[PDB]
């Protein structure tokens, strides 16, 4: 009735939480429920949309305005349109964020840096390396009476930067038609006689299979390498013909640029940042100091 | 006779011997029990690079601290065989056997994170995938590092770029000692072949 | 004969003429080359764009 | 901006029938950037001759050819930013020039090294 | 798939019926990615429609 | 709903790291990744060559120069060519390394010993016992005007050695045609009238299924057994006819010998050496002491 | 050669002697014997009555 | 193969398609020793090309 | 992607060396070797007598 | 064989091809008691003759 054992001595490791950081596997999480086969149904009429909105192509495919430049009648030909915004004329080609501002509060000064992510730059920040095709709709706000040509050329490699103690920006002196001739450069000369916009997609070109997602995080006079190795290059918007405009219309037009990504792949689920991912909660008053999250493991 | 310096490419094998494959097999079936035909299997085996690696408490220690030392010695396979090649690819595996002689806290735990190679712990967050063990119930960590690279092959040399492939951070809430054994994952291999270096043998300090 | 990572000194055909683009080498015997065995293209340049000519 | 190329090397040596000798043309990748113990310099004769190379005798091999593959670890050579070199080519001496005992200006050899590229790709 | 483990992967893979690159910008439905209608596709509802003995405590 | 258990009590052993030193098995190494099915692809266009360069036959098949001897017009017939190198004339037939030099540094003296491995000798050092077919290309650097015969005969067993306190070398007095007649010996008489080289392959012959991989490691007047039991014998290069040479050419030729192995098998993955495998890192200055790796297990 | 683990973390209870008071079950009693398949035969001519 | 274990060996053996003694001097390709093209031979890529429900979190 | 566990709690005994005195069984002796499938061949021409 | 265990015995039994009482005085060959020639009967040699991917590290 009670036979003997013929099973072998089993080897083993007492390792709870094996692979808890992986997305695929059988979880040992006990359900505080009635049925062990507790499943929620499908999303038939749960959310307003039956589209998968958690897909990387749906998030990174939502465009956002990252440049609104002013193009005046005085702006010189083959000179980047620097007026209006913090990276005037130069569009770093990549998923990461290239723009930041420093919030200073005195009392010594703390110098907190804040970024301007688009939905494509929010996702890249969660990963270390990125590879994607970057798409830019460069719209011009004008009338039927503004005319002009616009040169949008791609230059690979590092961006000419004026390096500051806390930030990093472009050098407009090194991007003129004398120092930066756009002749040996992929470009699109846009006529503004009647048209306004052009969507420019830049396929991934680099000597690396993936680029870094750091971007402007912690980039300054000392730390400038990871910024250059986070972008494949830059687009520069320059006049080929000055903005022609009568005195019956505005002497300036706005150049709005939307940014989004296509053909996206992200490599590892860990950021390259010195610190963790942190969302900026704007404090009430400017005298208020910002929140810092505890990273002490003990 | 023609005035000439030529090569006729003459080859001679001695001894009227049998087939080397058959005899080698016969020998291995009597004195080895196995036949090593490639050196990647040796990159799959785990071998010690330090049989005691002491650490400080509440300190995130990149394992480069140890592997930069180990790679030059030539003691493990991943180092001895690296002097024949210039490139490598694939991830790596590390086993940490606990040898801590003293009790510091009621609950000792070991934790491991990712980190770009040649970075410092002050340059990286303690986020991403991790692995935690408790040396009292499990004195062996057994973490693995994938090939999270910007490049398809990594040179054993120095580079301008930094943080282009992943590595390991090691955290202990207490001062622990470890036997550190490492190996490559099921995808690790070395590059393309070059010459050997010299080898270092016995040292005999003699009174003069 | 079958050795790797080296080409040993040997005799060859006694009248060799290798023509590169515009330079034409005559050699007394065929040079003793070493090429890479089972070579590959380990770059991505041919995938990024086309190689433009002078024209 | 980017390049992928193999380097083709040809050496034409000339030495009268009364001079002997033997050279070894070898290439070491990352020799300038790799640790010293790993360099073709700072290793033995059996280590040097373990590198990829061509044996170059004066009276057998009047000429040798060599193809150095694309040696970068990255997807292409950067022709603007990175002025980096990835493979060093060395011409060693196995046996020195063996000539008559009597000193003479004629006991010598003359070399000429030719180089060009192969498997090219200029893109961006 | 080419594994060396007798278990190729950790879980049993359930097919989908979607027809789009999963990293692409094209809008893809979420109902095709998992199909879990109010049917015997879910375990407990299947147990109820089949009136198994466990839902009665046996 | 909640039935009882009908499973047996399982036997067991709490043994983490079971077989971690084996090359084959299911590893319990947790991946710091996203997917548990993390696989890198194949080596299609990764390395410059699609050949498996980690194969023992590809490594041990890369030849290297281990002898460069000088053959002068004065060298006597049936006497080994000793001029030029450290094991003149005698070629120990085996995978292990037979050659070493002592690096001495004073300050007492440390007497560090350094070896000259070929790619076949680098691999053998990782194992205890070896069995292989040893192949030797014996090239002569000469002209159309040097002539001579060369005797390359194989003698099995121990090598005649002059034993030193720190090294080990051959005894040229015991290898002459009177004491060492090459008549009952496998040999190849090479004519140098026009030819230069010959590849001599020596199949494995011994009273042992495998030979030791120690070689010259720690071999001296006291320790000489493991050296003799690491090689199946030796080839001796001796003149049959003195080197004939006019006064219009060099009175000496160089005898270069490349070494490599075929039909290789290696037995256990542990070295036979007193100490671990150590690569010699040449120090900067000769006054500098060499590195010694810590083997204290505590 | 050395693939990774795809097995799940197994739940458990350290309970030696589970059901030792039951007449039916696989016993973990180690036999002080030579063969693990130690079986006595049937009672053919052991007792006076079959 | 002649074993006494119900499991002959530790792992599942995947065939190769190479034709050379593995300890020989003849140059052997590395792509024949494992075949892992960009296809459904690898598990995760197969999961993507089949659009399984797990790659979407289900 | 990460389903739940449906396996039962397994019973058990922490008994290393179960049946080490028996001649038949699967031994948990770790081999100090390269291959886990380390087998010596047959005695074809090992001893003077077959 | 008549067991009450779902596993009849501890190991997988490999047949022999011998024809003598095993406790008898008649001389019996040892090569018939196990057959392990230099063939694919042993696991590792089979792996080599089949050139499996593991012997190359894959």
């Amino acid at each position: 009735s009670k036979p003997r054992n013929q099973n072998q001595v089993m080897p083993y490791q007492n390792v709870p939480g094996w692979g808890y950081s992986l997305y695929k596997g059988i979880d040992m999480s006990v359900p505080l429920a009635y049925d062990p086969n507790n499943e929620l149904g499908d999303l038939r009429d749960v959310f307003p949309s039956a589209v998968d909105e958690m897909a990387i192509g749906y998030v990174c495919g939502n465009p956002a305005i990252k440049h609104v430049l002013t193009w005046s009648t005085t702006d010189v030909v083959q000179n980047p349109i620097s007026n209006g915004d913090d990276w005037g004329g130069v569009i770093p080609v990549g998923m990461p964020c290239y723009s930041k501002t420093i919030r200073a509060v005195k009392g010594s000064t703390s110098k907190t840096e804040v970024m301007d992510p688009a939905p494509c730059e929010y996702v890249a920040n969660l990963f270390s390396y990125w590879r994607a095709t970057m798409c830019y709709r460069i719209t011009v706000v004008k009338t039927a009476f503004h005319t002009g040509r616009l040169e949008i050329f791609f230059e690979p490699g590092s961006i000419p930067t004026v390096r500051t103690a806390d930030n990093l920006g472009p050098d407009q002196t090194q991007l003129n038609g004398t120092i930066a001739p756009s002749d040996n450069n992929y470009k699109y000369i846009l006529d503004l006689t009647n048209d306004t916009e052009v969507t420019i997609k830049v396929p991934y070109v680099s000597n690396k299979m993936f680029m870094k997602t750091v971007g402007i995080y912690g980039a300054h006079d000392e730390d400038n390498w990871n910024f250059d190795e986070s972008f494949t290059g830059f687009l520069c918007i320059r006049p080929i013909t000055k903005l022609m405009a009568p005195d019956t219309v505005s002497q300036k037009v706005s150049i709005v640029v939307w940014k989004w990504a296509e053909d996206v792949v992200v490599v590892e689920p860990k950021p390259l940042t010195s610190g963790p991912t942190q969302v900026y909660n704007p404090p009430a008053v400017a005298r208020d100091l910002v929140k810092q999250i505890d990273v002490s493991m003990q | 006779i023609n005035l000439s310096n030529k090569t006729d490419e003459n080859t001679i094998s001695f001894f009227d011997s049998g087939d080397p494959e058959r005899m080698n097999n016969e020998a291995l079936m009597r004195g080895c029990g196995e036949q090593i035909v490639n050196l990647r299997p040796l990159l799959r085996t785990f071998r010690t690079i330090n049989d005691n690696w002491s650490l400080a408490a509440n300190t995130k220690t990149p394992i480069t601290d140890l592997t930069n030392t180990a790679d030059a010695e030539g003691r493990d396979y991943m180092s001895y065989l690296s002097f024949l090649y210039r490139f490598y690819r694939g991830g790596r595996r590390y086993k940490f056997f606990n040898t801590t002689p003293l009790k510091q806290s009621q609950t000792c735990y070991v934790r491991s994170f990712l980190i770009p190679r040649n970075y410092t712990a002050d340059e990286i967050n303690t986020d991403g995938p991790s692995h935690i063990t408790y040396p009292v119930i499990n004195p062996v960590h057994e973490v693995e590092v994938p090939f999270y690279s910007q490049y398809r092959k990594i040179p054993i040399a120095s580079t301008s770029d930094k943080g282009y492939d992943s590595s390991l951070m090691y955290y202990t809430n207490v001062g622990t000692q470890q036997i550190v054994a490492r190996a490559g994952n099921d995808d690790f291999t070395f590059g393309w072949m070059i010459g050997t270096p010299q080898l270092q043998g016995i040292t005999k300090e003699v009174a003069n | 004969t079958n050795v790797h990572n080296t080409k040993l000194a040997s005799t060859s055909a006694e009248n060799a003429i290798e023509k590169e683009q515009i330079t034409t080498f005559h050699d007394v015997e065929t040079p003793n080359r070493i090429d890479t065995p089972m070579a590959q293209d380990t770059s991505s340049a041919r995938s990024m764009d086309d190689t433009h000519s002078i024209i | 901006k980017y390049l992928r190329c193999d380097v083709q090397v040809k050496i034409v040596l000339n030495a009268n029938p009364f001079i002997a000798g033997r050279l070894y043309l070898a290439y070491s990748p990352y020799d300038d950037k790799v640790a010293p113990e790993r360099r073709i310099i700072y290793t033995s004769r059996a280590g040097v001759t373990g590198y990829p190379g061509v044996e170059l005798d004066f009276q057998l091999d009047n000429s040798v050819e060599m193809t150095i593959p694309y040696a970068s670890f990255q997807e292409a050579y950067d022709l603007v930013s990175g002025n980096e070199d990835f493979v060093q080519l060395y011409l060693f001496t196995i046996a020195p020039v063996l000539g008559p005992s009597a000193e003479s200006a004629n006991s010598k050899v003359d070399l000429s090294v030719y180089m060009w590229l192969d498997n090219i790709s200029l893109v961006i | 798939p080419t594994s060396e483990n007798p278990k190729i992967g950790p879980i049993s893979e359930v097919a989908s019926g979607v027809k789009t690159a999963a990293n692409g910008i094209e809008r893809i439905p979420v109902l095709g990615e998992i199909a879990k209608p109010v049917t015997a596709a879910v375990k407990w509802f299947a147990d109820i429609v089949g009136g198994v003995a466990a839902i009665f405590g046996w």
